[PDB]
């Protein structure tokens, strides 16, 4: 799970495609970055990095990242960090309905 | 760009003017259930795939109104709008003329 | 409309009864955000009016 | 620990609304089946029961859903309801106006009770918590409607008892 | 008063109703956001997050609010519920049906707790009012509610006492 | 037996509401005209008055619908309003937030009673039946807190009562 | 200031390329993200996006 508190610039965005370029950058989709592949930590910078890949001008406030067991209650509040790491077994998937957007 | 009915037009020049584009109404129409036979109906789990498409091929809240115009020509009257705002140097006389015009 | 419009450095703008101009329409074009109306810097001039 | 928000009006409170039946006929709303699956159907599509969302049902609904909170708000009790099919259990607490609009609180002491609070015996009207501290034929602690100086640190002086 | 007339029964409870989850990674509709922003995407815009709306879901929500709503109409006091979220509150009372299936009121007078109230000391059962009058044994005007008559306005016997 | 099932959370929690405007001149899904006609034209006529229906404007609908389901399920009661419009009538007993922290029933006794439940004599506590009985000296079934065990055909040990 | 904490991932060696993007990206050289404006915020997001 993804809670971001993107802030709106000149032009346009819609959550959803800050949504779509995360869910992208988690399956590896662009170039260079690797992804959520196994053993892959999931770094909230590295998920501003993608967001700001993919989504130039919009002012990123706050981003924070949580992991949890598959088919589990989504985390409280709190339980976010600023990075989270992760075993040489685990593989995170991150969906569109994970990645939270704020319009500050 | 006074015939941008081409809604991709209307957004190149979203982007030319700088205007933001989130209240704005482009894509088809059509995809709106509301109320009334002239709009689109709820859908469900037609797991057989029946001809009508069950009651629509869709419905959704898109056009979330107190904001945003759905019909184009308001569209196209607001980025000419936006251009004289661009030009603008204040004068009556000129804004008058080109709200007429 | 008595015209006037008393004040200074802030004027208004009319319109409606004739063209059918969408709500939505005249919502948007009262947002100072967007920026779309003929604007001097040190007027505030609000669109509404019907 | 919820507080909802104020509900000064009902929605669609003066709009065009039309009740919703408990049987279907065709692919109209029901309170039992409500939104019809079979006729859901395509009703751009020239088809035989096609329906459309209605209007007057959906606004009705929010007029009722946004009825019963508001009324809960204020009245914390539903009104009883003249003659309302399905009886009432034992123990039931409702209140509704009264012989003067003055309005108590009534509980049932027998189920199935079909009969108005208002002109049941078996309702029993329950009035506030004075009536109790009148009820006893002295109140604890004097005047003192709390039971809290009923005993008396030091000796109450019968100058005043 | 605010009348919310009694709905005969809630919304579609014999049709079709696909539960609310609390959240939806698949950008549904949960409860965390309600209609999530995928529900305000054009369908003719060829995108796969673009959610059209179903109404399972919307005869699921409907239905909730048509049987909270009637439930407050035909019993006053909310169903006590298995394991509330933080127990309940100091104060709160609900209405745990026993094996007699009379409504038996609870209050809860220990905070957070979430003791079973059909066989719970902390949940106190909310007795009656001729349950409180026959409590006390002394009434004034012998078993009436009212604490009236006092003092005898004539010369009667003392019989009657 | 009615049991709507437990609300954990209200619909929309923590997504994107609008407050629904109490009366719009452009019917805008008003309180006061619900969703009025010119919510029923074809978008596609371009005419002004072709208005959608807004997805923030469900979710605060839903949301308010289930708030206040919630909030009667678990509290038993509505909170206290303040800014309540006409006050509030006779016999209204509000839960109030307690200044130490307990949830505390006052009811108002007069018609359209509008002072704050804390600070107001008209607003009088409807306590539970144990420090309600706390005020008789002389209970009946003494310690016991029903009637029954007030008499004993038995001839039951002195000491012990 | 900035403080960045890097792991050299994919075994491609880049020492000191970091501290050149992050200036370069506050000079308002990137395109799309004006840098460090009169009106800005620095930001640990924006500008690990930058070095990303």
């Amino acid at each position: 799970y993804v809670n971001v508190t993107v802030q709106q610039g000149s032009s346009s965005v819609a959550p959803e495609a800050i949504q779509n370029a995360v869910v992208n950058y988690a399956q590896g989709k662009v170039e260079g970055e690797e992804g959520l592949v196994v053993g892959a930590s999931l770094s909230a910078f590295e998920v501003a990095g993608a967001i700001a890949r993919e989504i130039p001008g919009i002012y990123i406030k706050l981003c924070q990242v949580a992991c949890v067991a598959a088919g589990s209650p989504a985390p409280a509040p709190g339980d976010f960090t600023s990075e989270y790491v992760m075993s040489a077994f685990g593989q995170a998937t991150i969906s569109v309905g994970n990645v939270r957007v704020t319009f500050v | 760009h006074l015939k941008t009915a081409n809604p991709f037009g209307l957004m190149v020049w979203c982007i030319i003017l700088g205007t933001p584009s989130k209240g704005f109404g482009l894509y088809p129409k059509n995809s709106s259930w509301a109320f009334g036979r002239l709009r689109q109906n709820f859908i469900y789990s037609g797991t057989q795939v029946p001809p009508p498409a069950d009651a629509s091929p869709g419905g959704n809240f898109y056009g979330g109104g107190n904001a945003e115009i759905l019909n184009l020509d308001e569209i196209r009257k607001v980025l000419q709008l936006r251009y004289v705002a661009l030009i603008s140097n204040g004068s009556i006389a000129y804004i008058n003329r080109m709200l007429r015009y | 409309i008595g015209l006037p419009t008393s004040g200074a450095f802030k004027l208004e703008y009319r319109v409606g009864p004739a063209l059918n101009l969408s709500p939505q329409l005249i919502n948007l074009m009262n947002d100072r955000a967007v920026g779309i109306m003929p604007t001097c810097a040190g007027c505030d001039v609000k669109v509404i009016q019907e | 620990m919820i507080t909802p928000e104020l509900i000064p009006s009902p929605f669609a409170a003066q709009g065009d609304k039309d009740p919703i039946p408990q049987t279907s006929s065709t692919g109209f709303a029901n309170l039992r089946d409500g939104y019809t699956p079979d006729y859901e159907i395509s009703l751009a599509s020239n088809n035989p029961q096609a329906k459309a969302v209605e209007r007057k049902i959906q606004n009705q609904l929010f007029f009722i859903a946004t009825q019963n909170a508001q009324a809960w708000q204020r009245q914390m009790a539903p009104p009883w309801f003249q003659g309302m099919p399905g009886g009432y259990e034992q123990n039931a607490e409702v209140v509704r106006v009264g012989n003067d609009g003055i309005m108590r609180r009534y509980r049932s002491m027998v189920n199935a009770n079909a009969s108005d609070p208002l002109s049941s015996t078996t309702w029993e009207e329950q009035p506030a918590w004075s009536a109790m501290r009148s009820n006893i034929p002295m109140p604890a602690g004097g005047p003192g409607l709390s039971s809290g100086g009923e005993v008396i640190t030091t000796g109450r002086n019968f100058n005043d008892l």
